[PDB]
RNA sequence: UGGUUCGUGGAGCCAUGGGGGAAUCUGGGCGGACCACCGCCUAAGGCUAAGUACUCCGGGUGACCGAUAGCGCACCAGUAC
RNA sequence: GAGCUAGCCCUGGCCAGGGUGAAGCUGGGGUGAGACCCAGUGGAGGCCCGAACCGGUGGGGGAUGCAAACCCCUCGGAUGA
RNA sequence: GAAUGCCGGCAUGAGUAACGAUAAAGAGGGUGAGAAUCCCUCUCGCCGUAAGCCCAAGGGUUCCUACGCAAUGGUCGUCAGCGUAGGGUUAGGCGGGACCUAAGGUGAAGCCGAAAGGCGUAGCCGAAGGGCAGCCGGUUAAUAUUCCGGCCCUUCCCGCAGGUGCGAUGGGGGGACGCUCUAGGCUAGGGGGACCGGAGCCAUGGACGAGCCCGGCCAGAAGCGCAGGGUGGGAGGUAGGCAAAUCCGCCUCCCAACAAGCUCUGCGUGGUGGGGAAGCCCGGGUGACAACCCCCCGAAGCCAGGGAGCCAAGAAAAGCCUCUAAGCACAACCUGCGGGAACCCGUACCGCAAACCGACACAGGUGGGCGGGUGCAAGAGCACUCAGGCGCGCGGGAGAACCCUCGCCAAGGAACUCUGCAAGUUGGCCCCGUAACUUCGGGAGAAGGGGUGCUCCCUGGGGUGAUGAGCCCCGGGGAGCCGCAGUGAACAGGCUCUGGCGACUGUUUACCAAAAACACAGCUCUCUGCGAACUCGUAAGAGGAGGUAUAGGGAGCGACGCUUGCCCGGUGCCGGAAGGUCAAGGGGAGGGGUGCAAGCCCCGAACCGAAGCCCCGGUGAACGGCGGCCGUAACUAUAACGGUCCUAAGGUAGCGAAAUUCCUUGUCGGGUAAGUUCCGACCUGCACGAAAAGCGUAACGACCGGAGCGCUGUCUCGGCGAGGGACCCGGUGAAAUUGAACUGGCCGUGAAGAUGCGGCCUACCCGUGGCAGGACGAAAAGACCCCGUGGAGCUUUACUGCAGCC
RNA sequence: CGAUGUCGGCUCGUCGCAUCCUGGGGCUGAAGAAGGUCCCAAGGGUUGGGCUGUUCGCCCAUUAAAGCGGCACGCGAGCUG
RNA sequence: UGGGAGAGGGUGGUGGAAUUCCCGGAGUAGCGGUGAAAUGCGCAGAUACCGGGAGGAACGCCGAUGGCGAAGGCAGCCACCUGGUCCACCCGUGACGCUGAGGCGCGAAAGCGUGGGGAGCAAACCGGAUUAGAUACCCGGGUAGUCCACGCCCUAAACG
RNA sequence: CCGAGGGUAGGGCCCGUGACUGGGGCGAAGUCGUAACAAGGUAGCUGUACCGGAAGGUGCGGCUGGAU
RNA sequence: AAAAAUG
RNA sequence: GCGGGGUGGAGCAGCCUGGUAGCUCGUCGGGCUCAUAACCCGAAGGUCGUCGGUUCAAAUCCGGCCCCCGCAACCA
C-alpha cells in the first residue's frame, strides 16, 4: 500500500532546507545545535 | 414562478429551481467583474472560524454600486438584468448616459430599458435612489445606507424591503425586514421599491448535492459527537441533552440574548425585532 | 503587586502598574504601624579599574582509566547505520 | 513534523460501451379562450447494467506470510456529495 | 550464577521449514578448471488496454566496452543492476531560467506585540496555468527534434529604403475560460483490393491459381483549393474609463449584413528530400530502377475561441492591439531587405519496476500518452494473436496420508448448520408477455416462456459514390442440412412471498464492526440591524462577508403523509426604573494612639451605593415530568359510574410479549408431519408514546429476521481423478524455544492434577513418516478481578481557581 | 493471575453401575398375552427430524430401547465461534 | 336606436367611528365581572379622563315589509374593467325555439396545502363559579381559524 | 400443419371459510346520566370542525320546522 | 328577562 | 438483601415531640317529595396488625413475628 515516504525534492528543500531554517528562531537553533555537535551536514541534501 | 420536476429520480421529486424569467443576459460585463477569493471558512491564521463551509462552485465577484450618490443626477438606462451567484438578489446592468456602466441590485418590477437616476430631486419611481429625508413617508424602499456615505447596508436580500414610518429631527424611522424600528439619518441614500426575485425562499433544494454546490459542507449535529468535541455528545445509545441546549462552546442556544448591552446603537433602535 | 527571613502579619523599608499630586535646606528620606524626642542620610542623571565566575584553547601534575574501562570516538566519528 | 492520514484553497487531468427517455419544441386533436390528450423530435438525471478508476460485502487461503493488513472467488459506487 | 539483567560469542531446534506466484519446459552446438542456470539455433509455453512503447516524479552511473567471480544474487555461475579500468549525456527552435501571474509566501507604507516575533495595500517570489520560434530521415557499442542531410522558423544589434505623431510600468481592447449533449469538414489509425512491386514456394490426395506469402508510405516553404474560426464601415456629439487621449464606453445619423471582403488556423496538394518488406546469403547485403495506386470503416484528436441546451453561473497577469502624457520629432516606432549576434541548467539509464516508495532483485503502492487484428450486439469487456517482451535466479525424481486450488457422481435434494456459510442454479442478445401496491416516475431484466448454428433461393432500406458498380451498414420471408447440445469455447443475474430498521445516492471505526450509526435535503425553536452575532488571535488582524433578516451563527428532528395532547411548582432562558440583599467608594455620629500644644495618625454607626441574588410574571419543536388504594351492572366476569388521599399536572391520539415483555415458549390463529425463531391478533405496556418525535409509507439496502420454488458434495456419506506442496536425492539453509537430562504406565502421596517420591506392572539400543492426550506445552511480568493514599480521558448543583462575559 | 482459553456443537472415544434395551431370575392383587416391583448382569446396542446459541426440554415419525453419569461441566497446540 | 335603476362581479385607491397595544401628561383605592361571587387586573401606580403613535378588521345613521343575481351570495366612499335585466319607438333577421341524460363551470360556512397577516372575537386548552357530579350553559384568559394571495375540498334546513 | 387434452407459469371474477375485530338488529322489566317533545328549563335542527365516560357540549355560518 | 335529574 | 406501610365499613390525618384519636364518604333515625336521589337536622361505630419490653401511662418509643406495597440483586 501507499507508505509514509513519497519523496519530493521541492518539498524536502523547502521544509527542511537551509533557508527555511534561518527564518525561524527555532530553526536557527537547529543549525546552532548541529554545528556544535559537529555534524557533517546541517541540512538534508538534495540535488535540485 | 418556481419550476418543479417530475420525480424520475428520487431526489428530483421535490427539487425546485428559479424560473430565470427576468434574466436577459447570460454572461456578465467583463469590466465589472473580479475574482472572488474562496475562503473555506478559514481566516488568515488558517484556522476554521466558521465551520462546514467551502467546496462550492467557483464564482466571479460582480462589483455592485451601493453608493448611488456617487453619480448624482446622471440618468441611466436599464441595460439588462443578470444572475449573480454571490447574493440572493438578481442584479441589473446600468448604461449611464455618462457612458460609465455599473451594476445595482435588481428591485422587483424593474423593467429593462427604463430611466433610473439618483439625486434628491429624482422622481419617486421604482429604481431611483434618494436620500431618506426626501422620500415620501410610507413608501417601500431598499438598499438603505445605515449611516451617510458608507454604502447601502440594509434590505439587500431577495424580496426584502424597508418601509418608512415617520420622521424625527434629522432622522427618519424605518421598519426593517426583521420588524425592528430603527432611526436612520435622513441623508442616508436608499433605492425605492422592493428587491427582486421574491420567490427565492420557495426554492426547495432537493438533495444534499445542492448543499455542496452552494459551498455549504455537511453540518453534523452535536449529540452525534463525543464529550471532547461537544457538550451534547457522548451518552450510551441515543440520549437527550440533559443540560440547557448549548453551543459547542457552552453558551446556551435557546433564547440567550447575545447583543452587547452598552452598544451605542441602542439609542437609535426603537423596537426590537418582531416575532 | 514584587523583592527581603518576612505566606497580611503590628508590616516598615527597596522597587512600581493605576489615581491624586508638593517643597529647594526652616527643603526632604530612614531608624519595622503611628506620635514625640533624639540621631543618620541627602532620592528622583551618569562613569569607575582590582579582588570574584567559567574552560573551546596551551601546559604541568595524579595512592585517575588501560581498548565492555577512560570523552560517544586511542583506529578517517558525531562517521557507518 | 500535513512527503502517511483528515479538511480546505490554487491549477491541470480522467470516467470504454450500452440501456432508460423528464422538461422543452414542432405538428394534430381539443375549448369561447384554456387546462389536457396523442405521435414525433428532443437527451434531463446525487437514473439503470457494466471496464478502467475509487472501493473492501461474504467466504477461503495466508498467520516466523509474497505482505507489520497480502492473494483468489464473490460484491458495492462508477457524470458525482 | 541468576535481576524475562547489559555486551559479545557459540550451541539447541536441523540438515528439519523454506528457496518469494502452477505462465513450462526439451534438445543440440559453442566456451570454460568447472555448466540444468552463460552464449548461439531449432522446438514448446505465457502477456498482448501488457507482462509492449513513449513522457513526468523519484533514483543517481545502475547505460556501453574490456578483464574478472571472494562477497552481493535465497542453488549454481564463465553470467548480471556486483568488483576494476576506460568510454558515454552536444540544442537560439524539446523542458526550465533571463516573461507573466493563482493559491500561498514574502512584504518599502502602515498597524500590533514583555523579547523572540504576529499581521498587512502596493511591489516581489510562486506553475504540470497563460505566453513562446522544428519537422522528417540518417548516424554511434552507448547521445540525439541536441551531431549530420534536406526543407522551415524566432528574437536581439547595426545599416539601409519605405510608411506614420513617435512615445508607457498610465487608459482601453483582447487575452478570458463551467457542466452535459453536439453539426459539418479533415487527420491519426484500421480493413480489403482479380490493381501495382517482390525473392521464392508447389509439399502428403487436389490446386500454375484472379494461388500462396511479403509489401504498396513519410515530411515538405510560397502559391493553389477544400473545411472552419474571428472581426461590421463612416460621420457627428461627449460631461465616463482618477492626467491626456483620435482609443474605449454612451447617444444620434448614413451605408452594409445567413453574405462578401480583410485577417488566423486546420487539412490536401506542393519544388524537393527521405523511407521502403517477406525471403535468401554471412547487425549487414541483396531482394530493387522496388512498387508506392483504388475502394471502404473512421475518431474522445484537429478546424476551435464551433453550435445548442442548463443552473450550481463558471482564474489572474503578461505577450499582442489601440489610445494618448511628459519627452522628442537630426529622433522614435512599424514594414521590408542586407549583414552580424544568440547565454545558463537538464539530456545517459531504470521508469507499473530487480534500478522509484515498501529493511530484501518483496505476488503490495505509484500520475499522463500510444496501446494493433478477428470474433462475440458493442467496448479499454472476454478468448486468440501482430510488433514487441518474457517462462517470474534452485532443480531432479517418486505418485502415500494430509492441506491448498480445481473437475466429476448413482438415488435422495437443506435431512447440513447458529444461517443454504460455501458451492450449485441463473447468465449475453432478439421477441411475446408481466402482479400486489404506488408518491404514477415506478415496482420491472418483476415473474414466466420462445428463438439463437450453417446452406441455397427470393426481397426492403441506409452510407459512400453519381443516380450506378464496388465496398459497407441495418433488416424480411421461403426452402433445407448436421449435432446430445447452435451467445456449441471465455467474459455475462437464481427467483418469489412476508416482517423489523432507515426515506432515498451517499459517509465512517486506514489495520477485526459499513450498520439500524453519520450525513442529507425538509420542519421547528433560538440568537444577530452591521464595526452583526459567533469563531481564531494577548493585540493588530482576519474569517463571517466585499454577505445584510428570502441573509448569518447555534440546537434538535431527519423525504413525504397523518399528527404532536396535559404540567411552568423546581432548573434554564426571556421580561419586570417597586421592595429586600449587596463590595469598592462617598459619608464621618462617635471613639482611640501620641504631642505642652498647633497638630499628626488610626478605628469607626445610621444614611447614599451596580450587576448579581431574593422577589412578580412569562416560557416546552427549552432541562424535564405525566398517580395510589376501595366499592358498584337482574348468573358470573369485568367495571361506562361512584367514593377517597395526593400532585405543578397525572400518558390523549397512535402503537403495543415490540431492536422495548420480567414472570415467557403469555394465550389464540396461521404456516410445518413437528415452529422457544417468523407472521396475524389479544393487552395486566415488570419498564412504548408523540421533534433523544408518535404511527405509517411507494422506491431504495453487499443491513437483520421468517418462508417457498429452482439447483446443488451442505448433509445421508462418502468415492475417484488433476495440479502446487507434503515424501526421496543433489545445492543452499532459518526460527521462536531452551536450568540441566540417562524424560514409560498404573495405584497412591506430595502446595491439593507428577517421567523425577513409594509400591506395582511393563519395557532391547537409535531413528524415519504421521496423530495431537500430556509435559499444568510456546508466545504476551492477566487486558476480567481486587491491591496502590499510582496515572490518564470524561461528567456535574464535588472543592478552589483562570479565560470570557456582566 | 511473569495466563490452568472460559458455553455449546462436530469429530474421536473410553470408563463406572444407581440398567433404557436385549439375556437370567424371585415375588405379584402373575389365568394367558401384557404389565407392576426387586435381584444378577456393563458383552454388544442405545434412530432420524422441527424450534432454540443452547445444555436441558417440548413436539413430529419410528423403535427391542430411544438410559443416567465420569474422564479440567472429556476433547479449541483437532475444528467451528 | 335612444334612455333608467341596482349592496351584481373583478382590480386599484381611499374616510371616519371604535376596540387593543406603545409612548407623554394628569390623577388615586380600586377596576373588572355575575342571578349573586370568585379566578383575573391594580401602589411595580390600574380603571376613569386628555394628547400622540402603530395595526388589523368591519362599514353606524341612510336602511326598509326595499333593491340586484341563476344559485351560493352581495352594504362606507372614489375611479377603472364588466355581466345580467326592464321601459320606449316598431327599424332590422324570419321559427333561428323550449327542455336538456352525460359533459364543463360557479358554488355560504367549516376544513386543507404554501407564503402573508394577526386588533377584536374565539373551537381545543387552563383556570374561576354552579353542581351529587358540570369534561356544559355564566365569568377570567387563550391557540388554530376568522382577514389578504394562489391552489384544493364541493357539503347543507344550498328552503319558497 | 391443425387438434381433444395433459403439464408448467402468471392473472381475473364468484362462493365457502378464519384468531380477532367493527358497528348494527332484536331480546316484559340491569347500570349511569337526562340531550330531545313545554321557551324541556342553554330555542331546536343542520353542514363542518375540535373535544368529551355516554347521550351530547362548543366554534364559524345557515334554516324557522322558534315561542313570547 | 328561565337555579333543579329520574318514575 | 435495603425502604415504607397496617388505626371505625372504604380512603386518609394523628406517630416526628407519650397523656386528648380526627377529616370525607358511607351506615342508622328523622325532615322535603306523589315517590327516589340530591339537599336539611341529629346519631351511632375505631380499644390503632400481633406479641414482648421500657415507662406512672404506649396508636405513639424500643425489640421479635405475620402480611401488604416498593428498590436493588453488579464485574465475571
Ligand atoms: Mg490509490
Ligand atoms: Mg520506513
Ligand atoms: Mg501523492
Ligand atoms: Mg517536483
Ligand atoms: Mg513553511
Ligand atoms: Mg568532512
Ligand atoms: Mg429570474
Ligand atoms: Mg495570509
Ligand atoms: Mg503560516
Ligand atoms: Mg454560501
Ligand atoms: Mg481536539
Ligand atoms: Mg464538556
Ligand atoms: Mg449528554
Ligand atoms: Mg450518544
Ligand atoms: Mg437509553
Ligand atoms: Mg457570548
Ligand atoms: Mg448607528
Ligand atoms: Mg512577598
Ligand atoms: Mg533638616
Ligand atoms: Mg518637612
Ligand atoms: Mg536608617
Ligand atoms: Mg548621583
Ligand atoms: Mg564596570
Ligand atoms: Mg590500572
Ligand atoms: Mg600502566
Ligand atoms: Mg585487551
Ligand atoms: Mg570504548
Ligand atoms: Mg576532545
Ligand atoms: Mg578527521
Ligand atoms: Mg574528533
Ligand atoms: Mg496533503
Ligand atoms: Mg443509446
Ligand atoms: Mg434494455
Ligand atoms: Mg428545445
Ligand atoms: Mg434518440
Ligand atoms: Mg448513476
Ligand atoms: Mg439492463
Ligand atoms: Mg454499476
Ligand atoms: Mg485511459
Ligand atoms: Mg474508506
Ligand atoms: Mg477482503
Ligand atoms: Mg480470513
Ligand atoms: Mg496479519
Ligand atoms: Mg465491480
Ligand atoms: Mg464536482
Ligand atoms: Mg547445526
Ligand atoms: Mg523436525
Ligand atoms: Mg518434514
Ligand atoms: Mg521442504
Ligand atoms: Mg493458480
Ligand atoms: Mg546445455
Ligand atoms: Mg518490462
Ligand atoms: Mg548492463
Ligand atoms: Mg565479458
Ligand atoms: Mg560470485
Ligand atoms: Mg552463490
Ligand atoms: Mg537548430
Ligand atoms: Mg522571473
Ligand atoms: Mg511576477
Ligand atoms: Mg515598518
Ligand atoms: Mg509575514
Ligand atoms: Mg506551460
Ligand atoms: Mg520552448
Ligand atoms: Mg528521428
Ligand atoms: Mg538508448
Ligand atoms: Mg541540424
Ligand atoms: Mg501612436
Ligand atoms: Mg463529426
Ligand atoms: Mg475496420
Ligand atoms: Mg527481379
Ligand atoms: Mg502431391
Ligand atoms: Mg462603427
Ligand atoms: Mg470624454
Ligand atoms: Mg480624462
Ligand atoms: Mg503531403
Ligand atoms: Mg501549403
Ligand atoms: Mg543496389
Ligand atoms: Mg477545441
Ligand atoms: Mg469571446
Ligand atoms: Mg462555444
Ligand atoms: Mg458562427
Ligand atoms: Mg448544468
Ligand atoms: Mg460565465
Ligand atoms: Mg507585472
Ligand atoms: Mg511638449
Ligand atoms: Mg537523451
Ligand atoms: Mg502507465
Ligand atoms: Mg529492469
Ligand atoms: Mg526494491
Ligand atoms: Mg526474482
Ligand atoms: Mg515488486
Ligand atoms: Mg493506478
Ligand atoms: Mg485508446
Ligand atoms: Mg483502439
Ligand atoms: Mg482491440
Ligand atoms: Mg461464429
Ligand atoms: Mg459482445
Ligand atoms: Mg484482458
Ligand atoms: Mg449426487
Ligand atoms: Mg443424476
Ligand atoms: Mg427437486
Ligand atoms: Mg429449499
Ligand atoms: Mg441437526
Ligand atoms: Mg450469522
Ligand atoms: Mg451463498
Ligand atoms: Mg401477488
Ligand atoms: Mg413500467
Ligand atoms: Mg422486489
Ligand atoms: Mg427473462
Ligand atoms: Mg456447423
Ligand atoms: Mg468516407
Ligand atoms: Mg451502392
Ligand atoms: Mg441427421
Ligand atoms: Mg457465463
Ligand atoms: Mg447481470
Ligand atoms: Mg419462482
Ligand atoms: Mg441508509
Ligand atoms: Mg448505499
Ligand atoms: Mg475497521
Ligand atoms: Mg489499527
Ligand atoms: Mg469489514
Ligand atoms: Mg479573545
Ligand atoms: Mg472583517
Ligand atoms: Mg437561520
Ligand atoms: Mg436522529
Ligand atoms: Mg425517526
Ligand atoms: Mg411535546
Ligand atoms: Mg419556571
Ligand atoms: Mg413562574
Ligand atoms: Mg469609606
Ligand atoms: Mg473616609
Ligand atoms: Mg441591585
Ligand atoms: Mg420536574
Ligand atoms: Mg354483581
Ligand atoms: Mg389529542
Ligand atoms: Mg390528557
Ligand atoms: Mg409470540
Ligand atoms: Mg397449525
Ligand atoms: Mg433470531
Ligand atoms: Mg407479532
Ligand atoms: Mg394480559
Ligand atoms: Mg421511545
Ligand atoms: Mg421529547
Ligand atoms: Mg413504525
Ligand atoms: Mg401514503
Ligand atoms: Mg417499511
Ligand atoms: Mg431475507
Ligand atoms: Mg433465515
Ligand atoms: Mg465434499
Ligand atoms: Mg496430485
Ligand atoms: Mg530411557
Ligand atoms: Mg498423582
Ligand atoms: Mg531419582
Ligand atoms: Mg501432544
Ligand atoms: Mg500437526
Ligand atoms: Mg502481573
Ligand atoms: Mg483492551
Ligand atoms: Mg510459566
Ligand atoms: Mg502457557
Ligand atoms: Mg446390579
Ligand atoms: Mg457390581
Ligand atoms: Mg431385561
Ligand atoms: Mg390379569
Ligand atoms: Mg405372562
Ligand atoms: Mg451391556
Ligand atoms: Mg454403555
Ligand atoms: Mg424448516
Ligand atoms: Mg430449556
Ligand atoms: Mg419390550
Ligand atoms: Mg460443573
Ligand atoms: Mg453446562
Ligand atoms: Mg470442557
Ligand atoms: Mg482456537
Ligand atoms: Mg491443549
Ligand atoms: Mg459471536
Ligand atoms: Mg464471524
Ligand atoms: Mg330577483
Ligand atoms: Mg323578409
Ligand atoms: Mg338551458
Ligand atoms: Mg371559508
Ligand atoms: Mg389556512
Ligand atoms: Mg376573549
Ligand atoms: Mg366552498
Ligand atoms: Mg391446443
Ligand atoms: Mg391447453
Ligand atoms: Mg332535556
Ligand atoms: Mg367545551
Ligand atoms: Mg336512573
Ligand atoms: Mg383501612
Ligand atoms: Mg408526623
Ligand atoms: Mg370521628
Ligand atoms: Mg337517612
Ligand atoms: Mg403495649
Ligand atoms: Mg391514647
Ligand atoms: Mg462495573
Amino acid at each position: 500500500m501507499k507508505r509514509t515516504w513519497q519523496p519530493n525534492r521541492r518539498k524536502r528543500a523547502k521544509t527542511h532546507g537551509f533557508r527555511a531554517r534561518m527564518r525561524t528562531p527555532g530553526g536557527r537553533k537547529v543549525l546552532k545545535r548541529r554545528r556544535q555537535k559537529g555534524r557533517w551536514r546541517l541540512t538534508p541534501a538534495v540535488r535540485k | 414562478a418556481v419550476k418543479k420536476f417530475k420525480p424520475y429520480t428520487p431526489s428530483r421529486r421535490f427539487m425546485t429551481v428559479a424560473d430565470f424569467s427576468e434574466i436577459t443576459k447570460t454572461e456578465p460585463e467583463k469590466s465589472l467583474v473580479k475574482p472572488l477569493k474562496k475562503t473555506g471558512g478559514r481566516n488568515n491564521q488558517g484556522r476554521i472560524t466558521v465551520r462546514f463551509r467551502g467546496g462550492g462552485h467557483k464564482r466571479l465577484y460582480r462589483i455592485i454600486d451601493f453608493k448611488r450618490w456617487d453619480k448624482v443626477g446622471i440618468p441611466a438606462k436599464v441595460a439588462a438584468i443578470e444572475y449573480d451567484p454571490n447574493r440572493s438578489a438578481r442584479i441589473a446592468l446600468l448604461h449611464y448616459v455618462d457612458g460609465e456602466k455599473r451594476y445595482i441590485i435588481a428591485p422587483d418590477g424593474l423593467q429593462v430599458g427604463q430611466q433610473v437616476v439618483a439625486g434628491p430631486d429624482a422622481p419617486i419611481q421604482v429604481g431611483n435612489a434618494l436620500p431618506l429625508r426626501f422620500i415620501p413617508v410610507g413608501t417601500v424602499v431598499h438598499a438603505v445606507e445605515l449611516e451617510p456615505k458608507k454604502g447601502a447596508k440594509l434590505a439587500r436580500a431577495a424580496g426584502t424591503s424597508a418601509q418608512i414610518q415617520g420622521r424625527e429631527g434629522d432622522y427618519v424611522i424605518l421598519r426593517l425586514p426583521s420588524g425592528e424600528l430603527r432611526k436612520v439619518h435622513g441623508e442616508c441614500y436608499a433605492t425605492v421599491g422592493a428587491v427582486g426575485n421574491a420567490d427565492h425562499k420557495n426554492i426547495v433544494l432537493g438533495k444534499a448535492g445542492r448543499s455542496r454546490w452552494l459551498g455549504r459542507r455537511p453540518h453534523v449535529r452535536g449529540a452525534a459527537m463525543n464529550p471532547v468535541d461537544h457538550p451534547h455528545g457522548g451518552g450510551e445509545g441515543r440520549a437527550p441533552r440533559g443540560r440547557p441546549p448549548a453551543s459547542p462552546w457552552g453558551w446556551q442556544t435557546k433564547g440567550l440574548k447575545t447583543r452587547k448591552r452598552r452598544k451605542p446603537s441602542s439609542r437609535f433602535i426603537i423596537a426590537r425585532r418582531k416575532k
